[PDB]
RNA sequence: UACUGUCCAAUGAGCGCAUAGUGAGGGCAGUA
RNA sequence: UACUGUCCAAUGAGCGCAUAGUGAGGGCAGUA
């Protein structure tokens, strides 16, 4: 009916993935155009946001890795020692003001994207739990907004067999779709995934239907199915 | 006590005597390979417009997990009826588990044509 | 260039085009002639034999008994049958325009036909020099087909049977030139998939044998076909 | 008994064995493709380490193409006197006339393979 | 394969790559 | 599952359709 809220969230959800891509790429750009000085650091901390965050501080002068305050609060202290040793055993040269200026500038970018990212996820997870509360409980805010994006809204999403629902937005890996790459599935031993998907797929089809008619608004059915699923995951190792 | 109180949304709900005829029919159509068992599987036969009728169990908890179906037999103008026991129904389709939805697929030159015929009329009768 | 094979592959193609034409003509001549002698269509079912006849008897149906030329084409049975059924013809004569056209179309069929054969004689007479052992298994024709799309007997020999089997598929899924060959075709349809695999397999062997112009007088090829023929006679 | 001349290079009764328990070893490791067909596939795809063939396979030519794909991407290859043996070696009830050892990054066989690669070179011109 | 015990199962068991692809044991009979 | 007998099998056993598709039993343990 005109502008239906779901659409607004689907599109909203999408900017997050756009930003994953954008960050993923900014990651690669910084670790690269920085691996000129401290080329080793890359391999030391493999975590994007942290890395990007650190390299903004570290910067042009790399002495004093120990006892800095944000270098401290952004990093585990067990891994702040292992730098000062490979910081003295420096492996690269200082940077021009034109090569740094574009590194600092592309960090502020990284973080400012990251902010915007979370604060979009916050929006989607919220409104999603009002739109379709049970579906959400199982697979998650976003993934649920994705299956819905393409299904074209909770109504149709509902009238779909689980087999089809399972394959939503698939083309990397054959017959694996939004739910396969979901969070709740990927967090498993890879031999367990082709099964887990159909299990989750099918329960989602139940939630989806239950949400279609607006029952279990508090989220009951959702929580139940999510448990019946997690539990089967243990029995399964 | 009368268990005669089932979720009202489960409409129409077969007369005991009717309920027999379906299970019986369903049991046969299972043997003539004119039967599909399943929530999902029934939904398919609806869209592909090859179901004569839909039988659903009011047992079905939460009930909404199959309420999407009645709204679909409206579209495709297919008779649909609820029987009382998902468990009773499973056993009819020949399944050790409960079955909350089944469909009797269409098929040409099948002896159960007039049987299905009747069943259909009898369901029509309560939807009206 | 000057790729000998490419010509053979190319020529073999006419033969199927001519084969297609002949078909059209037949269907045409059967169509027009049925105004003069309807029932004939079904006494002579054979495309070529049916033409040769309408060319022979033509407008005068009576000239078909005692007929020297006819007797060299049709069994006494069929001849004596067309002869009796043609005193009960059930269809009128033909106007010059209608007859000259149909007679002219016959002459065509036959000229095509007999030229198609002079083409086949070439394709075999060559296919057995470029790839003798191959030809003996599948058919000089079908051989030259897959060889055509493989682009050479050498590139053919550098292929997995699995692939060769698939050469020339777009009907049925993953049926290629081998599946439609004569050998694969001349059996009960369930036995045809196991049969395609087999033949593809054994051709990948002959192909390789012939990429080294060994067994040129044709040895390997015959033995191979034998092994294959018995594996068939076994299956029923 | 002497083998057909085309069989070349042909491995010492020593090289023979060294090869066949490499092949066995690379079999329980996922790095083995067995069969003249599958053999060719991998040559084509540039992911072969070496080729082993079976100079008693008649007609010989039925594998002699493999040598010519070893020239496109330079890849080694050898002929062991018997295929029945090379079949036991690949883990099969039937004869095997060729086989190919896959390329896989970080394989503990990595050393024991190059050991063979370099061993065949010394056989060739 | 039969039987027994347990778990899971139509509220879905099991399947799901590449077709110029795949790549190992399989069919039939009898016995348990 | 296992045993026997036999026929096939890298010189290729078995696969080959649908993927907005499929649609029934299954896993594991004990016994023969």
């Amino acid at each position: 009916e005109a502008a239906p809220e779901y659409r607004v969230i689907v599109d909203a959800n999408n900017l997050t993935v756009e930003i994953e891509n954008e960050l993923n790429i900014i990651h690669k750009f910084i670790r690269d155009k920085y691996s000129k000085r401290f080329p080793e650091l890359e391999s030391l901390v493999p975590n994007a946001l942290d890395y990007i965050r650190t390299v903004k501080e570290l910067g042009n002068s790399l002495d004093k890795c120990k006892n800095n305050e944000n270098l401290q609060q952004i990093l585990t202290n067990a891994t702040i020692m292992v730098v000062s040793v490979t910081a003295s055993t420096t492996q690269g040269q200082q940077l021009s003001e034109e090569e740094l200026e574009r590194l600092e500038e592309a960090c502020d970018m990284a973080l400012e994207l990251n902010a915007s990212k979370h604060r979009i996820y916050e929006y989607v997870e919220s409104r999603m739990s009002f739109i379709a509360p049970n579906l959400s409980i199982i697979i998650g805010a976003s993934t649920a907004a994705k299956i819905m994006g393409v299904a074209g809204g909770l109504t149709n999403l509902s009238k779909m067999p689980a087999c089809n629902i399972m394959l939503l937005g698939a083309q990397v890996l054959p017959h694996t779709g939004y739910i396969y790459h979901s969070d709740i599935v990927q967090s498993l031993p890879p031999d367990l995934r082709r099964k887990a998907a159909r299990l989750v797929a099918a329960k989602c089809t139940l939630a989806a239907r239950v949400d279609s008619f607006h029952e279990s608004t508090e989220g009951k059915v959702g929580y139940e199915l999510k448990d019946e699923i997690e539990r089967k995951f243990d029995k399964w190792q | 006590m009368t268990e005669a109180d089932v979720n009202p949304k489960a409409y129409p709900l077969a007369d005991a005597h009717l309920t027999k005829k379906l299970l019986d029919l369903v049991q046969q159509s299972c043997n003539y390979k004119q039967l599909r068992k399943g929530a999902n599987e029934a939904t398919k036969t609806l869209n592909r417009g090859i179901s004569e009728f839909i039988v659903m169990a009011a047992d079905a908890e939460p009930l909404e997990i199959i309420l999407h179906l009645p709204l679909l037999c409206e579209d495709k103008n297919v008779p649909y009826v609820f029987v009382r026991s998902k468990q009773a129904l499973g056993r009819a389709c020949g399944v050790s588990r409960p079955v909350i939805a089944c469909s009797v697929t269409i098929k040409e030159g099948s002896q159960l044509k007039q049987q299905i015929q009747s069943i259909q009329q009898s369901i029509e009768r309560l939807l009206v």
